[PDB]
DNA sequence: GCATGCATGCGCATGCATGCATAATGCATGCATGCGCATGCATGC
DNA sequence: GCATGCATGCGCATGCATGCATTATGCATGCATGCGCATGCATGC
């Protein structure tokens, strides 16, 4: 805890919570993708990312 | 903590705003009303409309609609504020009040696939259906506890969720006291809330077509906890939040959102009076004639139908003995006679409706099943179309194609109106009291005039006698029925809906008369509005008839009649069996005639119109 | 903390039980005018015998000896219902009031080096002396703070004191908002208290000879603060309690102990006005008269004392000058003629009495000195024995011994009656208002006849000048008179205290008559209560009289005729210089004699009696 | 601190106050005893405990 | 009616995100008091 | 009055009880799903 107290007892040690309440929020996805069947080479497993 | 706040002129103008828009003394408002009628009926929480509130202030609904937690929070205290002012006696039963919401929210009205994070902190609307629901389970909220070493009681406050984020010091079971002496938990004392949880899922109908679907978790408080069950279409509004993990040190920085609902909803006099004592016959001579303009002809099957919708009396005695009540019919005709048609015209009108096909569904999927939970090991019972039609209307269409296993799982339901379900750790009776349309082809595809109809049925006599009513229809081609027939189709081909504009691209007792929907000669008569005619409808269902000593022994004499004519019907053939049934067949017919038009006891003319239907329906040339 | 108590037997009824002893209704007691006293004074706490409490209610004070706190907190409430029934209004101003306790403590009363862990948080007694004080300080109570970013203003509230044991939770002074605004400080809106600390040592004279002193710390509150100064004798009484360290890991286990204080003590009308206006002259003559049975004869000096215990009356300008008022003698006479008992007697009758000898003090401990405070480098000033007695006595034995500087120093006493201190930094005048008692013994042991006075003495004119009156004594061995001081000796040598048996070990204004302290003959005249002579002569130090017409012009020509007459005493010596000093003595001593007899003007027998001392005093054979 | 807490957070470290109120207490003194003159060796500084 | 197909159904393994458990030592500061110094006061002769 | 004694007084060093400052990593648990198995239902011929 980055706080000045003399005279004053100090924090314990792992302090902090996080607040739900007060973020910012944006969307989010994964996606899986194939390699194309026009360009697999023969006799060889597709390979993914 | 002894922070305390002495100024905020942000939340103090929103409550007087909400004060004043909760006054409705110089206006036309309700509200006093309602919460009167809260105060009569014990209930703690209020409906508000958003249309109306944006009406008399738009600033106040922006700021909700944008802002949810903080808006509710001066709603729910201005509630408070005005219970403690209507009656302050009352207001001390509860902690708090709440504030439910309703109207059109425009642009926020939100499918599960299309709820995003720019709604979060808001209040959405979301309609969907419901897959997965929880045991309800208590929550405590104010604990009490007893010390027999000192004789003193204590009191513990909880507060989680009110606070947007707890801490390790609240949360905590006192168990001992500051001597250590021993405390007794006194769970009389205590104060417990309910808590429930389901899941929503985007309804089949609205998804893109090869697609999978996506799903929201709700949870369910004190008040709701038994407004949701599984296998329901309903419309949540409520808020839209992130939900606080539990503590840690590193965090991958992805939240989980959980909406939090405050409202759900299942989507769904001198008149009538004056109407029935001045009509009598003419009420079910109307009903059956402005049954639906739509279908040309077939007076017999809509006044079946209508039967239908008014049905029996159910009847119980000192033995425990049950009588059924319900109705059912059967049809079948040569193809292109509107069959499908009036299935589903009475799909629209039933009030509890559902179309079965033939092999649409199986027998399990008729009644019931069980199944075992994976999660406790437990048995849980599933309901089926049946089940859920209780009181209420399955339609089978291609009756003939179904198997003869789910028929005689049918004959519980046609017979007795319940389902006996077990298996190996439960066993149950379930109610499925429903009434059934069946429409079947013939076997030859078109019905043969010269084969007797028991050849062109092909279905049991114990079937035949489970059914109350059989009906043949035949496509005759008269050239003047023809006439009539085109000129009704294209009438109605013709005709175009008022308010929109030609090559467009795409309450009154009697409906108005129309020139082509009706035409110029019927401006003697008039058809009877759709809602009037539901509302007459409801309450004639309602309505509970007796039946009179002077129709019972004409009844009885009627049926040993028939049972002897059995040997004087020789030059037709007879369509279905003749067994007790009939009897109470007769007298279910009859008490449907006595609830179509209002009155108290049945009559000889109920009885008469009985007896012809049967007679035309049993017998064929 | 949401945690609350609903049940605590013996809590509910130690307040019951204070509330019935705060009543006063059927009772003979005093406290309902008491509170009406603190209402109409403004002031907030309340003392109450224990002595009564214990005739009252034994338990609850046995409880209240043995347990401090929680009774104390008891009374405390009470005392706010009592105050808010009696007038709901008053109490709005103060949060708590306060309890003070008084009476004889019995075994609790202790020594500061009695004090001991047996008597750990009980409440107790203690006389001690004054030695260290510290500054008074400020402390924070409630704290209110501003935000100009978002205005809006909060509140935090602080309990250090009040609970045994504090946590780092509380105790932080707040100075961001939650979105990290700045706050500004409002120091008006806050609410502070005073603190105060002193130290108190067990006196000298009741501490085992060559012993070292031992000492106990107490913490002054808010209304105690400037109740106390160094170099006092208080008595304390307040609760005994350990002093919470500050947080730590490893503890030798040994506390502070630190008294606090709840009680703090500095140890110490018509039978008036019907003896004054019947008695006039008389007042004065029996005040003279019975002024001390214990010692015989000498009329003048008892006369003489008695205007010491009246005194004049100070005198103020326009201009800012001061006149003196006070009155000061020296008695210089023969061994044993009971000077010493006179100064004794004079010590014990008034109120504010130094004895200062010779060579006991100094002239730095006589007035003041400054030192050099280590702590703070400052510098601070503590006050003599001449300060100390302002508007007091201070008797001075064997007053030739002292050395001439301290003379000096004592002519700016005596003069004017301020002191002016001053070193470098610091400067200041001092009122040290002031009389003096002093007895020499002459400079050939006894005083001898035939020689003139001023021989005798041995002093110089300023320093008798600067004294009012001289007196001279003598041991004159006349047969008669030996036997009358026989008599009277031997006399009070064999009383003995009524209501002590022979042999043992060891208000009426007139005083009883006593057959050895008074004799047979004085049965026609009394002698006046001790009691009875402070009151009167309080109220006539009090009493304001003004000089008339009719004496000024007497008592001038009376000293023109004593500096012209100082020509015509050729047969006697003159024991005094006349100067202008003598005229302000004349009026002094009128001053006083009209003082004796409670009046509003000074009358010419004053004077006449003035004159009558001044006479006998100023000129010897 | 030694609580069985499931399910709810645990407490910090270091969480112990001393309550002052609540304790048992006596007396206690240091004294300074020297070696008898009576016994003190000749040229020798006396000794102290 | 008997022979065959088969969509449903159940129990125990691993993989992976969150969640849970642990836990004295060294260094700094103010109070008490010795030791050298110069001023200054008081006391003799 | 001048020569001497001396109780008071001040500033900087050390010794000793209390008090102050510091501070991520490894291991465990429940949810999802594959793989082998036996019962049982439904569908032909
Ligand atoms: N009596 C009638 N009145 C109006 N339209 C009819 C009538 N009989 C048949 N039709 C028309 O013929 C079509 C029959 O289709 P459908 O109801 O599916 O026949 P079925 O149910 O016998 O297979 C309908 O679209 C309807 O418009
Ligand atoms: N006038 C008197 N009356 C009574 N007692 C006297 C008188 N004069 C002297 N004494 C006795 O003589 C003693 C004188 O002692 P003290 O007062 O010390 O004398 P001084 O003060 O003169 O030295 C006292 O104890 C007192 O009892
Ligand atoms: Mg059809
Ligand atoms: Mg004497």
């Amino acid at each position: 805890c980055n706080t000045d107290q003399a005279g004053r007892p100090k924090c314990p040690l792992d302090p902090y919570f996080i607040m739900p309440d007060k973020c910012k929020c944006v969307d989010f996805q994964t996606l899986k993708l194939q390699e194309l069947p026009d360009a697999v080479p023969h006799g060889e497993m597709p390979r993914h990312m | 903590a002894g922070t305390v706040v002495l100024d905020d002129v942000e939340l103090r103008e929103a409550q007087r705003d909400y004060l004043d828009f909760l006054d409705d003394e110089e206006d036309q408002g309700i509200y006093q009303s309602k919460v009167r009628e809260l105060i009569s009926d014990n209930q703690y929480r209020l409906i508000v409309n958003v249309n109306d509130l944006r009406r008399k202030n738009e600033k106040r609904a922006n700021r909700l609609l944008n802002n949810a937690f903080e808006e509710l929070v001066a709603f729910q205290r201005a509630l408070k504020d005005f219970v403690a002012s209507i009656d302050a006696t009352y207001a001390k039963q509860y902690e708090e009040f709440y504030v439910g919401l309703e109207g059109s929210f425009g642009s926020k009205h939100v499918s599960p696939r299309t709820l995003t994070s720019c709604f979060l902190s808001c209040v959405v609307c979301v309609e969907g259906i419901v897959t997965k629901c929880s045991l309800v389970r208590p929550k405590v909220v104010r604990s009490v506890h007893y010390c027999p070493a000192t004789k003193k009681t204590i009191e513990r406050r909880y507060s989680d969720l009110t606070t947007l984020v707890a801490f390790p010091s609240s949360s905590v079971y006192p168990t001992k006291d500051e001597e250590n002496n021993p405390l007794e938990t006194e769970y009389g004392l205590s104060v417990y809330k309910d808590h429930q949880t389901i899941t929503i899922q985007e309804m089949p109908e609205k998804a893109p077509a090869g697609q999978l679907p996506r799903s929201v978790d709700v949870i369910l408080d004190d008040d709701l906890v038994d407004k949701a069950k599984p296998g329901d279409r309903v419309q949540v509004v409520g808020t839209y939040r992130c939900l606080p993990g539990k503590k840690g040190g590193y965090t991958s920085g992805t939240f989980r959102t959980v909406l939090i609902a405050c409202n759900v909803k299942q989507m769904s006099i001198a008149k009538i009076k004056k109407f029935s004592k001045t009509r009598s016959k003419d009420i079910f001579d109307q009903l059956a004639k402005s049954l639906a303009p739509s279908i040309h002809g077939h007076d017999y099957v809509k006044k079946a139908i209508l039967c239908l919708l008014l049905g029996g009396v159910e009847r119980d005695l000192e033995n425990g003995s049950h009588i059924r009540g319900d109705i059912n019919i059967l049809l079948i005709g040569d193809p292109s006679v509107a069959k499908s048609q009036l299935l589903r015209y009475v799909l629209c009108t039933a009030p509890r409706a559902i179309p079965t096909t033939g092999r649409g569904s199986s027998g399990v999927g008729l009644t019931a099943a069980v199944t075992t939970d994976q999660e406790t090991g437990e048995r849980r019972l599933e309901a089926g179309a049946m089940v859920l039609a209780d009181r209420g209307v399955v339609c089978i269409d291609e009756f003939d194609k179904m198997s003869d296993m789910d028929r005689t799982a049918i004959h519980e339901v046609m017979e007795q109106g319940r389902v006996t379900i077990a298996k190996a750790g439960i066993h149950a009776r379930l109610n499925a009291r429903c009434s059934v349309l069946a429409a079947a082809n013939p076997v030859y595809g078109r019905y043969d005039q010269y084969k007797t109809p028991m050849e062109n049925i092909g279905l049991q006599d114990s079937l035949l006698s489970r059914f109350d009513l059989l009906f043949i229809m035949l496509d005759q081609m008269d050239p003047e029925q023809d006439r009539e027939i085109s000129d009704h189709v294209l009438r109605m081909h013709r005709y175009r809906a008022p308010g929109e504009q030609d090559g467009d691209a795409m309450t009154q007792i009697y409906e108005k008369h129309d020139n082509l929907l009706h035409g110029t000669k019927k401006k003697k008569e008039k058809m009877v509005s759709a809602a009037f005619m539901k509302k007459y409808i409801h309450v004639a269902k309602i309505i509970k008839p007796v039946l009179t000593q002077e129709s019972a022994t004409y009844i009885a004499e009627e049926y040993s009649r028939l049972r002897s004519q059995d040997s004087m019907s020789s030059d037709t053939a007879r369509t279905s069996p003749v067994t007790a049934r009939t009897l109470e067949t007769l007298i279910r017919l009859a008490t449907a005639h006595a609830k179509a038009r209002m009155s108290k006891t049945v009559d000889l003319q109920d009885a008469e119109e009985a007896v012809e239907l049967v007679q035309y329906a049993y017998f064929k040339k």
